[PDB]
C-alpha cells in the first residue's frame, strides 16, 4: 500500500502492474480521513474465499459473470483490495425483513 | 386447437443476405413498368406473376391463386456494386483505419494483436482472464514481436481449454451482460485507436485522409506539402478531395479484411464463430436488392381512387437509372461529356436505393417518400403498433352502466353483444344435450349457436337456415366422419356466449393490473349498454358518466382456466401497492348501514324474513346450508321482534361455511360515541362468534378500508367469501333503501336559532382581524388606525415586494382561520336544527358516504379565506384587491376572507374571490395527463422479464440475478396484511388453524431445522446488540439465507420473528404459546411470493400508477414526478437541487449550531455593502471608490466574518476582478461600438418548432376532449414535452477532431468624512498594493472600525465616460469572501422526530470529513445518488435510491411498500454503476428485441447484425414478436401427461 | 390469446436447413404427384448433375 499526499505522476503510474505476482495499491491520503465502513449506509462488506463462492454458485446454479456486480474502482472495492472474480457477501438491514444477506462480484 | 404444431422456433439469427439471392429468386425485374394499357401485368416489372398472384391471375411460381399464394421474392440486378446506407457508418471507421500500401490498418501488428485476442477471450464467460493478456509484456526486433505473439496465443489456448474443462463456458460460448458491457468497451476503444493514426506502423507509406459527405460520395483528399517528404525517404528505399469510385472501395476493403481476418473474426461476433465462415468486403456491398412479394406491395386506396404504392414508386427509380447506366454504358463503349454523366449516374444510382431503404438520409418535396427504415420508428410504424400493440377478434366495447342488481365479480351482457360473441365448444358425450339445442335455438334466440365445424376443418354457418335444417344437424354431431385422417378430431359448435363463460374488462388507461379484470358472464335482456357493480368501480378507477371497457372474450379453456383463477376480481381484493383493500361499498349502501345497524331498527317477523331472502337467494347458491336458517328475536312479550344488528348476524350465518366458527372483530367506526348520546358504544364494532353485538357499520367496515369486517372475512375465510358478502351486503342495503328510502333536503341545512346567534357574534370579533395583522407585520403598536398615514406608507412597501407580502398573507391568513375554526367548533355538532340521525348531510359526511366535515362547514357556516397560489388574494398596483375597495384596507373581507356560507349566500365582493380559487386548481386539469406515461413505459421495458425463479431468488429472463430474496423475506404483499396482527389471529385461532390445515400438511415439509437454527441465530444477535453494524460478527447469516422458507417451518425473516417474540412475552392469555408460534409460523410459509411471479411489472406498475395523483403543484426541494424523473429516468450526475443532511451531535448546542451554519454558508462581498459611493473625477480620470459596510458588530454576527478577511478579500480578489472588468472594458471601448443600420437581425419570439402547441386542438374543453380520448386508444403523447428528453435528445457530441477540439477562442491582442494621517504599516500596505495592481495609486481601509474601505483608480485620460457603479455592482456580487466548495447555503431546520441535522445547499463530502467537531461524519445523508456512489461505494448508493424515492410518495401521503423500491434500485445498480431507465442503460442488454421495440429501432437492427447476435428468444418482448409462448408466470414451466403403457 | 390466437396467428412453412420462412413454395406438381413443400435457396436446378 502506497499512501500518498498530493499525486504520483502518470510516468509512475506505470509501475503498478510493474509485478505481475504482487500488486500496489496507491491511496491519496485526503481520501482516508473518514473510514467509510463506518458509515450509515454502508452495510458490512466480507469477501468470500472460493471454498464458499463455489458453493454460492453451486447453490443458485449461477455463472460468475451472473451475479450483481461490483465496480473495480468502487470505494469498498478498493477498500479490502478485491482482484476481479472474488464475491463479495453484503449483509444489509432491510425496511421489510431487517438483517438480509446479499452478494456481489467484481469484475 | 384441434390442428396442433409440433416443431417451433427457438433461437433467431440475424445475418446478411449474400449476393447468392440468385438461387432462391431469378425472376429479376428489369422493366420499369408496372401496368400495360389494358390493365396486365407486364412480364419483367414490379408486379410480375411470378412474385405472387394477383388481380386474379395465378402465380407463375406457386401455380396456386390470388389468397393461398405466400408470395415471392424478386432480385433487381445493380450493375456496379453501390454500398448500404445501414452498414456504412461501420465501414468508414474501416476505410478510415486502413493502410492502402501495407494493406494493414494503420495500429502496430501486435497491438491489433492484443485487441483481437482479448476479444477471443471475452466470447466465451471469463473476463479476468481478459485482463491477464495486457500482463504479458517483455526499437523491437521482428524476432521479438512474433514471439510476443506466440506467448498470448499461448496463453488464451490454455485459458479456453481450462474454462471448457470446467462448466464456466461451452463450445457455443457465454454471453451475459456483463460481458457483453465489457466486449462494447473494447470495440467502441478499438474503433477509437484505429480511427486516428499517423503512419502504418508496419511500413512507412501512408494514405490521405478521406472526408466524406451525405452518404453518397467517398471522396479521397490530396495529401499535402510536408507528408510527401516522407513518402519519398522510405517508400523510394490530383486536386483536392478528388471522386473514389464504388468498385474502388470494395477492391480496397476487400484485400484489408482478407489480410486481417484474425481481427475481424472477433469484433463480428460476440458469440464463438462456429461455422468459420469468413467476414468478407461484399457484406458491405449492395450487388442486387430484393423486392418484396406482391401482397406487400398493393396499391394504396382512398374511396374508389386506387393510387399507386410508395414501395413501387421507389422502386421504380432505382430501375430506370440501372436501365440509364446500362444504356449510358454501351452509350461510352464506342468512346468528355459522356464520362461525367457516367460519373453523376452513380451519384444518383447510390442516392436512389438511399432513397430506397430511408427518407432522412436522401434529399424530398416538403415531406418526402417513406423509406424502409421510417416505416419503423415511432408510436406508430410497426414495431409497437402491429407487434405489441395488436387488434383482436372476439372483442366488443360499450357504455358502463350501475347496477347493484348483479354479482360483484359479474358483468352485464346485453343481448346484442350476447348474440354475436362465440365460443368454440368441442362436442362430446356430456355436452351434446345442451349442443343439440345450441344448433336448434340458432343465431337468434339466444342460448344458441352460429355455426358448426365439421372434422375436416370446414365450417357450416346456421344463419339463413330454418328449424328444418338445425335440427337435422344438431342430431348429426356425435356422428364420427368415415375419414382416418381426422378419426381423433370431433366437431365444433360455436355456441353463444352463456351464463358460465368469463371475459377480460377493460378500462382503457391500464395503468395497473386491476384494471383489467376477469368478471363473470350474466346475460341481461332489454339493455343496450355493459352493465357493472359498484364494488368494482375503485378498481378500474371509473365514473358512471360516460366511460367505455373493452370487453375481450377469450377462446380456449388455457384462458378460461386463468379468467377464473388468475385475474378474477375476487383475487384482486388487496392491491399490490400496499395491500390495501380497493373493493367495497361507495356511497348509499355505506349511509344504510348507519340506518340498518342503528338501534332504533327493529324489525317484525314479516319483515326480517323479507330482507334475508331479498339479499341471500339459495337458489343462486348463496346459501351454505341449502335453507335458510334465521334466529331467535331479541324481544318476547310485546310482540316478538328483531333488532338491525341481527339481520347482519343473519347474513354472515348463511354465507359463511358452517364447519368454521364465526369471526371474532374488535374494529371502530368513524362516527363518534358523543353522536349517540350519553353513555353509548357504538364505535367500537364488536363481532363475537360470528355475531354483531356492538356498534354500526360503515365505510370503516365494509367500504375499501383496511381491517374492516369484509377485510376480515377475506382473512379468515379466504377471497370467495368475502366476495359474497359484498354482494350479499350491496343487496341487503338496497332492498332496505326501497322499503325504507334516504334524502337530504334544505332542513338539514340550517343552523337553530340559538347556534346561528353563536356564529354572528364568533364573526363579530373578526371585523378587527384585519388591522390587527396589518400592524403586527409592520411593526408598529398600539392599534395603529387603519388610515394612519404613516401605516399607509408602510402597507405601500409591503406591496412592492414578493417576498414581503406572503409575509403579510400568511399573519393574515393564520389570524383569519382561527376565527373560521371558531365557528366550526361550535356550531356543526350543536347549533344544527337537525341533530344527526335525521340530519342526512351530517350523516353522509360522517359515515365516509360522500362528502367531508369541510364541506358541511361551508354550507352552514362559512367559507373562510380564499386562499390563491398559496398566498392570498392578489392586488392590483393601487392597492385594491377589488374596485368596490379602498387602497389599501385593512379587512379580512378586503383581503379575500368570504363570512357568508353557501346557505345564505356570498356578497358580490366575495363571490368574486371565490371565483378565482375556483379556476387555480382547474389550471392544473391540463397538466396532470401526459406526466407518468413516459415514465411508466420506461419501467416496464427494463422490469419487465423480472420474476421470481423456484428458488425465491429475484432474476431477469436472461439469467442475470438481481435479487436473492423479494424484499429481504419473500412475502407478497397481497398476503402480509394481517401477518403481525397477531391479536386478531389469537381471537381467531380455530377458524384459522383450519385455513391453515396442518395435519396433512406436516409430512412433506421439515419441521425440526429452521426452529434449531433460528434459535442459535436470535439468542447470538441478543449478545452483540450495542455493536454497530461494522463490528457485528457475522458467524450466523440469517435463516432465510440458509433454508428455503416454503419448505422448512420456521424459517422466517429477523423482523417478524422479534414481533412475534415481542407479542408472546409482553401478552399472557385453550392455547398454549407453543401453538401460536407453530400457527404464526405456518401463516408466514402459506403467505409467501410464489415462482414465476411477474415482480418487475408490479413494482414498475405500483410506482407508476400513484404517479398519476402527484401531479399537483405547491401546496426547496425537487417535487414530485420532476424529482421522480431524475432518480429513476435520466441518471442525474447534476440534480437541479443538491442537499446534504449533516447530524450534530448530542453534546453540541443550538447555538453552537447556528454559529457553524454561518461558517460554512458562503458570503459574497455583496452582502456586508450598505454603498458604495463611486465620486469620478478628471483632469486622468481619477475614480474614487467609497464602500460603506455594516457596522462591524452586525455583519460579525450574520455572517462570522472578520473585518480583517474584509481587507484580505477585496486587496487579493475584488480588484484583480475589477481591474479585469475595467481593461476588458476599455478594450470593448476601441473595437466594438456600432452595428450595420439596415441588415435585419433573425427572429424575435418563435419556438424552435411548430410555432404553437395546436392551431386547432388547444381549444378543446376537458368535456369536450374527453370525447376525443374516449372513442379512440388516444393515451398516448407524440413529444411528450421534457427538457430532460431534450437533454436526452441533446448529449454525447461528435468528436474532439470537431471545429472546436476544447472551445478554444482569441485570448489575444493583450500585451462624512475628510482623513488623512495614515501610520507607516498603511501607508506600507498601500505601497505594495499599488505596486501588485495595475491603476491602484491610492487606497486605505478602516481598521479601527471596519466600517468602509477606500480607493483611488486613477485611470488614462484618453478614455472617455464609463459606468463605473455598474462594474462595481457586478463585481460585488460575484466576490466571494468564504465558499467551501460546491455548498452555497447551510441552515438549520425544525427536526423530525429527534434527528437534530443541517440542511446543507450542495454537496460536499470531502470538506464536511474535516468538521467532525460538530458533525456526525458517519450519518450525513444525500439526495445526489451520483455523489454517494462515488464516495461511499455502490451499497450506498443503493440505500440512497429508497430513500429518495420514498420521498416522493410518503410527501404525497403515498405508501407503496419497500418490496418495490429495493426490486428498482437492485436494478439500477446491477453494474455496480448509477444506470437508470433510458436508452443508454437499456444498452447493457442481452434480447435484441426487447431493444428494437423501445425506440431508435435499425439503430440496434444494424447493431445486432454487425454482432452477428443470436437471440435466444426469452424476454418476454421477443417472444412475442416471434409468437413463442411468455415464460413469466404459466408459462414458466412445463405440464407433462403420464401415461400407463409402456 | 389476445396477442397471437385471436388477431394474426398463421401457420407458416419454415425450412429446416437455410431456417428461412420466405424462401418456402409449394411444388407445382407433376400431373401424378401431390403437391409438395420445398425450399429455395437449398435447392439446386437440375441442370447442376454434375460429377
Amino acid at each position: 500500500i502506497f499512501v500518498y499526499q498530493n499525486n504520483i505522476t502518470p510516468s509512475a503510474m506505470k509501475l503498478v502492474p510493474s509485478i505481475p505476482p504482487a500488486t500496489i495499491e496507491t491511496f491519496n491520503e485526503a481520501a482516508l480521513v473518514v473510514n467509510i465502513t463506518h458509515h450509515e449506509l454502508v452495510p458490512k462488506h466480507i469477501r468470500l474465499s472460493s471454498d464458499e463462492k463455489r458453493e454460492l454458485l453451486k447453490r443458485y446454479r449461477l455463472k460468475e459473470s451472473q451475479l450483481p456486480r461490483i465496480q473495480r474502482a468502487d470505494p469498498v472495492a478498493l477498500y479490502l483490495g478485491l482482484k476481479r472474480g472474488e464475491v463479495v457477501k453484503i449483509i444489509r438491514k432491510s425496511e421489510t425483513s431487517g438483517r438480509y444477506a446479499s452478494y456481489r462480484i467484481c469484475m | 386447437i384441434s390442428k396442433p404444431v409440433g416443431s417451433e422456433i427457438t433461437s433467431v439469427d440475424f445475418g446478411i443476405l449474400t449476393a447468392k439471392i440468385r438461387n432462391l429468386s431469378a425472376k429479376q425485374i428489369t422493366n420499369p413498368t408496372v401496368l400495360d394499357n389494358l390493365g396486365h401485368p407486364v412480364s419483367g416489372g414490379l408486379y410480375d406473376l411470378a412474385l405472387g398472384a394477383f388481380l386474379r391471375n395465378l402465380c407463375s411460381t406457386c401455380g396456386l391463386d390470388e389468397k393461398f399464394c405466400p408470395g415471392h421474392q424478386g432480385h433487381i440486378e445493380l450493375p456496379v456494386p453501390c454500398y448500404n446506407p445501414l452498414f456504412f457508418n461501420q465501414l468508414y471507421i474501416y476505410l478510415r483505419a486502413s493502410c492502402l500500401f501495407c494493406h494493414h490498418f494503420r495500429l502496430k501488428s501486435v497491438e491489433v494483436h492484443r485487441y483481437a485476442c482479448k476479444l477471443r477471450l471475452l466470447q466465451y464467460g471469463l473476463i479476468d482472464e481478459s485482463y491477464k493478456l495486457d500482463e504479458i509484456t517483455l526499437d523491437i526486433s521482428s524476432t521479438l514481436l512474433n514471439e510476443l505473439k506466440s506467448k498470448r496465443s499461448e496463453y488464451v489456448d490454455m485459458a479456453i481449454a481450462k474454462a471448457l474443462s470446467d462448466g464456466r463456458t461451452t463450445e457455443r460460448g457465454s454471453f451475459t451482460a456483463t460481458v457483453n458491457d465489457e466486449r462494447k468497451k473494447l470495440v467502441h476503444e478499438f474503433h477509437k485507436k484505429l480511427l486516428s493514426r499517423g503512419k502504418c506502423d508496419n511500413c512507412g507509406m501512408f494514405s490521405p485522409k478521406f472526408r466524406k459527405d451525405g452518404f453518397t460520395k467517398i471522396f479521397e483528399t490530396a495529401l499535402n506539402e510536408k507528408q510527401i517528404t516522407n513518402n519519398r525517404v522510405k517508400g523510394f528505399i490530383k486536386t483536392g478531395s478528388t471522386y473514389i469510385l464504388s468498385t474502388e472501395v470494395k477492391n480496397i476493403l476487400d484485400t484489408v479484411f482478407r489480410k486481417e481476418q484474425c481481427v475481424l473474426q472477433y469484433v463480428f461476433h460476440s458469440r464463438p464463430n462456429l461455422s468459420r465462415k469468413l467476414v468478407k468486403a461484399d457484406s458491405f456491398f449492395m450487388d442486387v436488392l430484393v423486392v418484396p412479394p406482391t401482397r406487400f406491395r398493393l396499391p394504396s386506396k382512398l374511396g374508389e381512387e386506387v393510387h399507386e404504392n410508395s414501395q413501387n414508386q421507389l422502386l421504380s427509380k432505382v430501375l430506370t437509372t440501372s436501365l440509364l447506366i446500362r444504356d449510358l454504358n454501351d452509350d461510352l463503349s464506342k468512346l468528355r461529356v459522356i464520362f461525367s454523366r457516367l460519373m453523376n449516374a452513380f451519384v444518383t444510382i447510390q442516392n436512389d436505393v438511399n432513397a430506397f431503404i430511408d427518407s432522412t438520409k436522401a434529399q424530398s418535396g416538403k415531406v418526402p417518400i417513406p423509406g424502409v427504415k421510417q416505416a419503423l420508428e415511432k408510436k406508430e410504424g410497426l414495431f409497437r403498433k402491429h407487434m405489441m400493440g395488436k387488434r383482436v377478434n372476439y372483442a366488443a366495447r360499450s357504455v358502463i352502466s350501475p347496477d347493484p342488481n348483479i354479482e360483484t365479480n359479474e358483468i352485464g351482457v346485453p343481448p346484442v353483444f350476447a348474440v354475436k360473441l362465440t365460443y368454440p365448444e368441442p362436442v362430446t358425450a356430456y355436452n351434446i344435450a345442451e349442443l343439440r339445442q345450441a344448433v336448434i335455438n340458432g343465431p337468434d334466440k339466444w342460448p344458441g349457436a352460429t355455426q358448426i365445424q365439421n372434422e375436416d376443418g370446414s365450417l357450416v354457418s346456421l344463419i339463413g337456415m330454418s328449424v328444418e335444417q338445425r335440427k337435422a344437424l344438431a342430431n348429426q354431431l356425435l356422428t364420427p366422419s368415415s375419414n382416418v385422417s381426422t378419426h381423433t378430431l370431433n366437431k365444433k359448435v360455436y355456441r353463444h356466449i352463456k351464463n358460465r363463460d368469463v371475459v377480460l374488462m377493460n378500462r382503457q388507461p391500464t395503468l395497473h393490473k386491476a384494471s383489467m379484470m376477469g368478471h363473470k358472464v350474466r346475460v341481461l335482456p332489454n339493455e343496450k349498454t355493459l352493465r357493472l357493480h359498484y364494488a368494482n368501480t375503485g378498481a378500474y378507477n371509473a365514473d358512471f358518466d360516460g366511460d367505455e371497457m373493452n370487453m375481450h372474450f377469450p377462446q380456449n379453456e388455457n384462458a378460461r382456466a386463468e379468467a377464473l383463477n388468475l385475474a378474477n376480481t375476487d383475487s384482486q381484493y388487496l392491491t399490490p401497492t400496499s395491500g390495501s383493500p380497493v373493493r367495497g361499498l361507495i356511497q348509499d349502501h355505506i349511509s344504510a348501514g348507519v340506518w340498518l345497524t342503528s338501534k332504533d331498527s327493529f324489525f317484525t317477523r314479516e319483515q326480517y324474513q323479507q330482507y334475508i331472502y331479498g339479499c341471500i337467494r339459495p337458489e343462486d347458491g348463496h346459501t351454505t346450508r341449502s335453507k335458510i336458517v334465521t334466529l331467535p328475536p331479541t324481544i318476547f312479550k310485546p310482540y316478538p321482534l328483531w333488532t338491525g344488528k341481527q339481520i347482519i348476524t343473519t347474513v354472515l350465518l348463511n354465507v359463511t361455511p358452517p364447519d368454521m366458527p364465526g369471526i371474532n372483530l374488535i374494529s371502530k367506526n368513524k362516527i363518534k360515541n358523543e353522536y349517540w348520546g350519553k353513555g353509548s358504544l357504538e364505535n367500537e364494532v364488536l363481532f363475537k362468534d360470528g355475531a354483531l353485538l356492538c356498534g354500526i357499520l360503515d365505510k370503516s367496515q365494509y367500504g375499501a378500508s383496511k381491517y374492516g369486517i369484509v377485510h376480515s372475512l377475506h382473512e379468515v375465510y379466504g377471497p370467495e367469501v368475502a366476495a359474497k358478502v359484498l354482494s350479499v351486503l350491496g343487496r341487503l342495503f338496497t332492498n332496505y333503501i326501497t322499503a325504507t328510502a334516504f334524502t337530504c333536503g334544505m332542513d338539514d341545512l340550517r343552523l337553530t336559532a340559538e347556534g346561528n346567534k353563536w356564529r354572528t357574534d364568533i364573526l363579530k370579533t373578526s371585523v378587527d382581524t384585519g388591522r390587527e395583522a396589518a400592524a403586527e407585520v409592520t411593526n408598529l403598536d398600539k392599534d395603529t388606525p387603519a388610515d394612519d398615514p404613516e401605516l399607509l406608507k408602510r402597507l405601500q412597501e409591503i406591496l412592492r415586494d414578493n417576498n414581503k407580502s406572503g409575509i403579510l398573507d400568511a399573519v393574515t391568513s393564520s389570524k383569519v382561520n382561527a376565527i373560521t375554526s371558531q365557528v366550526v367548533s361550535k356550531c356543526v355538532p350543536d347549533g344544527t336544527m337537525k341533530k344527526f340521525p335525521c340530519n342526512s348531510m351530517q350523516a353522509m359526511a360522517l359515515s365516509g358516504a360522500k362528502g367531508s366535515n369541510v364541506n358541511v362547514s361551508q354550507i352552514m357556516c362559512l367559507l373562510g379565506q380564499q386562499a390563491l397560489e398559496g398566498r392570498r388574494v392578489p392586488v392590483m398596483v393601487s392597492g385594491k384587491t377589488l374596485p368596490s375597495f379602498k387602497p389599501y384596507e385593512t379587512d379580512a373581507m378586503a383581503g379575500g376572507y368570504v363570512k357568508g356560507r353557501f346557505y345564505s349566500g356570498i356578497k358580490p365582493q366575495e363571490y368574486y374571490f371565490h371565483c378565482m380559487a375556483g379556476r387555480e386548481g382547474l389550471i392544473d386539469t391540463a397538466v396532470k395527463t401526459s406526466r407518468s406515461g413516459y415514465l411508466q413505459r420506461c419501467l416496464t421495458k427494463q422490469l419487465e422479464g423480472v420474476h421470481v425463479s423456484y428458488d425465491n431468488s429475484i432474476r431477469d429472463a436472461d439469467g442475470t440475478l438481481v435479487q436473492f430474496m423479494y424484499g429481504g423475506d419473500a412475502i407478497d404483499i397481497t398476503k402480509e396484511s394481517h401477518m403481525t396482527q397477531f391479536e386478531f389471529c389469537l381471537d381467531n385461532y380455530y377458524a384459522l388453524l383450519k385455513k391453515y390445515n396442518p395435519s396433512a400438511l406436516i409430512e412433506h415439509l421439515d419441521v425440526e431445522s429452521a426452529l434449531k437454527y433460528s434459535k442459535k441465530t436470535l439468542k447470538y444477535r441478543k449478545k452483540h446488540s450495542k455493536e454497530p453494524h461494522y463490528k457485528q460478527s457475522v458467524k450466523y447469516d440469517p435463516v432465510l439465507a440458509k433454508y428455503n422458507p416454503a419448505k422448512y417451518l420456521g424459517s422466517v425473516s429477523e423482523n417478524f420473528q422479534d414481533k412475534l417474540e415481542s407479542f408472546l412475552d409482553k401478552n399472557s392469555k385453550g392455547v398454549n404459546e407453543k401453538k401460536f408460534r407453530a400457527l404464526m409460523q405456518l401463516k408466514y410459509m402459506r403467505s409467501l411470493i410464489n415462482p414465476g411471479e411477474a415482480v418487475g411489472i408490479i413494482a414498475s406498475q405500483s410506482v407508476g400508477e400513484p404517479s398519476t395523483q402527484m401531479t399537483l403543484n405547491t401546496f426547496n426541494v425537487t417535487l414530485g414526478i420532476p424529482r421522480l424523473r431524475e432518480i429513476v429516468m435520466t441518471a442525474s450526475a447534476a440534480i437541479k437541487t443538491p442537499q446534504m443532511t449533516l447530524p450534530i451531535w448530542n453534546d453540541v448546542s443550538d447555538e453552537q449550531a447556528d454559529t457553524f451554519c454561518k461558517s460554512i454558508s458562503k458570503v459574497l462581498l455583496s452582502e456586508v455593502i450598505d454603498k458604495v459611493i463611486v465620486t469620478e473625477t478628471t483632469g486622468a480620470r481619477s475614480y474614487v471608490i467609497h464602500m460603506r459596510f455594516f457596522d462591524n458588530n452586525e455583519y460579525s454576527e450574520e455572517y462570522d466574518v472578520s473585518k480583517e478577511e474584509l481587507q484580505n478579500v477585496i486587496s487579493n480578489q475584488f480588484i484583480h476582478l475589477l481591474e479585469a472588468a475595467i481593461v476588458k472594458e476599455i478594450k470593448k471601448q476601441k473595437r466594438t461600438t456600432g452595428p450595420d443600420i439596415g441588415v435585419a437581425v433573425p427572429r424575435l419570439q418563435t419556438d424552435v418548432a411548430n410555432s404553437s402547441s395546436n392551431s386547432k386542438r388547444l381549444e378543446e374543453d376537458n368535456d369536450e376532449e374527453q370525447s376525443h380520448k374516449k372513442t379512440k386508444q388516444a393515451v398516448s403523447y407524440d413529444e411528450p414535452d421534457e427538457d430532460e428528453i431534450e437533454t436526452m435528445r441533446e448529449a454525447e457530441k461528435s468528436s474532439d477532431e470537431e471545429g472546436i477540439d476544447s472551445d478554444k477562442e482569441s485570448d489575444s491582442d493583450s500585451e462624512v468624512e475628510a482623513n488623512n494621517n495614515m501610520n507607516k504599516v498603511q501607508r506600507d500596505r498601500q505601497s505594495a498594493i499599488i505596486s501588485h495592481h495595475r491603476f491602484i495609486t491610492k487606497y486605505n481601509f478602516d481598521d479601527e472600525s471596519g466600517k468602509w474601505c477606500e480607493f483611488k483608480l486613477e485611470l488614462a485620460a484618453d478614455t472617455e465616460k464609463l459606468l463605473m457603479v455598474n462594474i462595481v455592482e457586478e463585481i460585488c456580487r460575484k466576490s466571494i469572501i468564504r465558499q467551501i466548495p460546491h455548498i452555497d447555503r447551510c441552515v438549520h431546520p425544525e427536526p423530525e422526530n429527534g434527528k437534530r441535522v443541517l440542511v446543507t445547499e450542495g454537496v460536499n463530502f470531502q470538506a464536511m470529513w474535516d468538521q467532525e467537531a460538530f458533525i456526525d461524519v458517519d450519518g450525513i445523508t444525500s439526495n445526489d445518488v451520483a455523489a454517494v456512489l462515488k464516495t461511499y461505494g455502490v451499497e450506498a448508493a443503493r440505500n440512497t435510491i429508497v430513500n429518495e424515492i420514498n420521498n416522493v410518495f410518503s410527501r404525497y401521503a403515498i405508501s407503496v411498500s419497500f418490496r418495490h423500491l429495493d426490486l428498482i434500485a437492485d436494478m439500477m445498480t446491477r453494474q455496480g454503476t448509477y444506470l437508470a431507465f433510458n436508452r443508454q442503460g437499456m444498452e447493457t442488454s442481452t434480447s435484441s428485441f426487447m431493444k428494437m421495440s423501445y425506440e431508435t429501432t435499425c439503430q440496434f437492427l444494424t447493431k445486432a447484425v454487425l454482432d452477428n447476435e443470436r437471440e435466444q428468444l426469452d424476454s418476454p418482448s421477443a417472444r412475442i414478436v416471434v409468437g413463442k409462448l411468455n415464460n413469466v408466470g404459466t408459462g414458466s414451466f412445463d405440464v407433462l401427461a403420464k401415461v400407463p403403457n409402456a | 390469446d389476445r396477442l397471437l390466437n385471436s388477431s394474426d396467428y398463421t401457420q407458416a412453412s419454415v425450412c429446416r436447413e437455410c431456417g428461412s420462412i420466405l424462401t418456402t413454395q409449394q411444388s407445382v406438381p407433376r400431373i401424378g404427384s401431390i403437391s409438395t413443400v420445398c425450399c429455395r435457396r437449398c435447392s439446386m436446378r437440375f441442370e447442376d448433375a454434375k460429377k
